[PDB]
């Protein structure tokens, strides 16, 4: 298959341990965020619920590929074959990914070496509320 | 039996074995018996509408790719056997 | 009232086996013991038996008497084989918390009569 | 190199090593030795009728097929070299829900002695079941047991 | 380039003991250890605890790791700590 | 044996198979038919506003 051989072709010397531009310059990502809901905001425990589709876009251009393919469109089979961000919430008391049927996340590489990484995520984060003029 | 002995029956039984497939795939169905010792019962809930039960499970079948000869004794093996070995769901 | 019957043999030349049966309240969750006392000599611990069907021996009598027990009827057996001379004395049921204890005889609140057993030569 | 020589070592140990087989499999029986050191017995909860226990939980054993030659006599290795041997398979009869601690590492210690003597300690939080009578009340005590023992492996 | 970082990276990992320590018949590893306290959350009366979130840092020297000709820290995947030793 | 054909038939059918892709790549769009069985209907959280 041509895609096959395609992502063959991308992962043959392909080294997930360092990031894109080791040694050249910053990788930038491009982050987006929909907002499927915010959950309770619990007061005792200063703290909110929040459940996020997260996306990451950058560019690797040891993924480019030339073909009339424009866009390998892919589920999160390769999210663990290919660098990935190591993007973390600081305020995050708990937060946790879906599995449910399969990983909630998705990939797509395009031709130019552009990568979007997008996830389901629901995060427990700390709010510190001051409540002075409650309610 | 001995320690080489046995090392090489259970490399020979696991050897080319099909996990992917039931113990007689090709024509009858396989018998599993069952047993249970119920260690105990602990929360009975209304509010649940559940209760909680703490049990030893066995299972009980016969595998022809597992059948083996010269050793007289019953092999006891480490647990984490059971997951090359078929079981089943 | 709680009572705790036993029935067994008197007189052997040999096996036996000496049960006991409880009323007055289920032991399902109580410790059921059997102790042994000769004439002149202290009360000792022959056997018990717990919920958990988990059975402690004295050394005395290690792998000779069995202890079991059935929840259902609410009775400890003990069977005793190899019996000697020195096996004759009264041979007490008892039924209990284990606090401190499942070999003092302190911690066994429940006491049955006795049963004389003798073994002669 | 000086850790090359422990590297071949640990390989000639693990040369055609089964742990699936327990040590004196079909020859004799094996004899563990155990400890317990309570770092914390827990707090007792009268309503689900257990309590809860911190220990570090040590056993040890003889294996031939372990004993070596080397600089040193005892090899403190870390505690993946333990899932690569046989261990007993120790479970608590009346353990209810208990959890072997694994922060940041596997909460374990595996030791080998020249002689093919083998300490392996794991650090454990056991909640086991402990029966009360509840007569006497609040002036009531209890005997809380903690049984443990082989699970597959018989006498 | 990133070839050269691939091969000095290839050649620390390649022949890597991870059963032993740093020195494993030497002198003891020095291991230092900093922490940033991001927050306590929950001390509770009740349970006789407290909830504590924190970034914990360990610092050591391995010179089965060292490398040279790359002038740079390398950060790496965070998957590579399962290949390497750390401290328990 | 008997079953060593259908060990050979399960290698035949992985053998090159690209779990990646999904079926009929490039082709066509796949049709995934569905049906739901619920063995049981959850109690209803009105505190969380959720249902099993
Ligand atoms: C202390 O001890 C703890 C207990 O040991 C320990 O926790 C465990 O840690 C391990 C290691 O970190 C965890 O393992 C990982 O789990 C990830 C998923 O996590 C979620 O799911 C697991 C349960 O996992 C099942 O479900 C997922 C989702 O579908 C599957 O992906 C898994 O394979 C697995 O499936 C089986 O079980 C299902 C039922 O549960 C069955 O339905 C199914 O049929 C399978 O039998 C949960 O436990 C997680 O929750 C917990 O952890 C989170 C995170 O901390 C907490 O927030 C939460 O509260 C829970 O505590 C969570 O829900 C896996 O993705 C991951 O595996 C990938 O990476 C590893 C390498 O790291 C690979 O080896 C592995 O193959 C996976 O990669 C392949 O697949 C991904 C995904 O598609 C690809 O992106 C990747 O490229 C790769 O693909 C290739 O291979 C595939 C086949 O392998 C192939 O299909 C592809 O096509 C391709 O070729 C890894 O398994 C484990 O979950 C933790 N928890 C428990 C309870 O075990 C803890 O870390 C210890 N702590 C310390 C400090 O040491
Ligand atoms: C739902 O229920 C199922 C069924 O009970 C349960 O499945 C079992 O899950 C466990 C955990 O995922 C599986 O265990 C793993 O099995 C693989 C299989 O390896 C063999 O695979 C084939 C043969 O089938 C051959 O290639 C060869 O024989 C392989 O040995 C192992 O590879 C896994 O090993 C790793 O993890 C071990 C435990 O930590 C390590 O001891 C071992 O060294 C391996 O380490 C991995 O990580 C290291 C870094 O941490 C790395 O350095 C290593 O290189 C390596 O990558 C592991 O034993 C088991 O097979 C499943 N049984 C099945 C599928 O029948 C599900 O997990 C369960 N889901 C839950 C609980 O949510
Ligand atoms: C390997 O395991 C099998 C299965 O456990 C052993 O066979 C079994 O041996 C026991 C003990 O002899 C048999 O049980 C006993 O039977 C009598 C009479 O029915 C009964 O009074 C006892 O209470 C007890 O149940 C058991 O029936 C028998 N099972 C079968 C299927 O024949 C076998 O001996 C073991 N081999 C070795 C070397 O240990
Ligand atoms: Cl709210």
């Amino acid at each position: 298959g041509d895609v096959t051989v395609i992502l063959n072709n991308l992962l043959e010397g392909y080294d997930n341990k360092l990031r894109p531009d080791i040694g050249v310059k910053p990788t930038l990502i491009h982050t987006d965020m929909y907002v499927n809901s915010i959950g309770p905001v619990n007061a005792i425990n200063m703290e909110y619920t929040i459940d996020i589709f997260f996306a990451q876009t950058w560019y690797d251009r040891r993924l480019k590929f030339n073909s009339t393919i424009k866009v390998l469109r892919l589920n999160s089979n390769m999210v663990g074959k290919i660098w990935i961000p190591d993007t973390f919430f600081r305020n995050s008391k708990k937060a946790d990914a879906h599995w449910i049927t399969t990983p909630n996340r998705m990939l797509r590489i395009w031709n130019d070496g552009r990568v979007l990484y997008t996830l389901r995520l629901t995060i427990d984060a700390e709010c510190q509320l001051q409540l002075h003029n409650f309610p | 039996g001995n320690m080489s002995f046995v090392k090489e029956t259970v490399d020979k039984l696991l050897k080319g074995y099909d996990i992917r497939l039931r113990p007689d795939f090709g024509g009858p169905p396989v018998c599993v018996g069952m047993n249970i010792d119920i260690a105990s019962i602990d929360m009975v809930s209304e509010v649940n509408m559940d209760y909680t039960l703490t049990m030893y499970f066995q299972q009980y079948w016969r595998d022809k790719r597992l059948a083996y000869s010269g050793i007289p004794l019953n092999l006891t093996l480490d647990n984490r056997v059971a997951d090359q070995l078929w079981v089943p769901d | 009232q709680v009572q705790l019957q036993e029935s067994g043999g008197g007189l052997v030349q040999g096996s036996l086996r000496v049960s006991c049966a409880a009323s007055g309240r289920t032991f399902t969750t109580y410790i059921m013991a059997w102790f042994r006392q000769a004439p002149g000599k202290e009360r000792e611990f022959l056997a018990a038996m717990d919920q958990g069907r988990i059975q402690y021996y004295g050394d005395s009598v290690r792998g000779r008497f069995t202890i079991s027990r059935d929840y259902a009827k609410n009775s400890v057996d003990l069977q005793l084989d190899g019996l000697r001379p020195e096996d004759t004395a009264v041979y007490y049921c008892a039924a209990g918390a284990g606090f401190w204890g499942l070999r003092t005889a302190s911690s066994y609140h429940y006491w049955g009569q006795g049963t004389q057993v003798t073994v002669s030569s | 190199d000086n850790t090359t020589v422990f590297t071949r070592i640990l390989d000639r140990l693990l040369d055609g090593y089964d742990n699936r087989l327990r040590p004196g499999l079909g020859e004799r029986v094996t004899e563990v030795k155990t400890d317990i050191f309570v770092t914390s017995f827990g707090p007792v909860s009268d309503h689900d009728m257990e309590y809860t226990i911190d220990v570090f939980f040590r056993q040890s054993w003889k294996d031939e097929r372990l004993k070596f030659k080397g600089p040193m006599t005892v090899l403190r290795l870390n505690n993946l070299m333990a899932s690569k041997i046989w261990t007993p398979d120790t479970f608590f009869h009346n353990g209810k829900k208990s959890v072997a601690h694994n922060m940041t590492m596997p909460n374990k210690l595996l030791r080998i002695t020249e002689d093919g003597t083998l300490l392996y300690t794991m650090r454990l939080t056991v909640r086991a079941e402990c029966p009360m009578h509840l007569e006497d009340f609040p002036m009531d005590a209890h005997a809380c047991p903690l049984k443990f023992g082989s699970y597959a492996y018989t006498r």
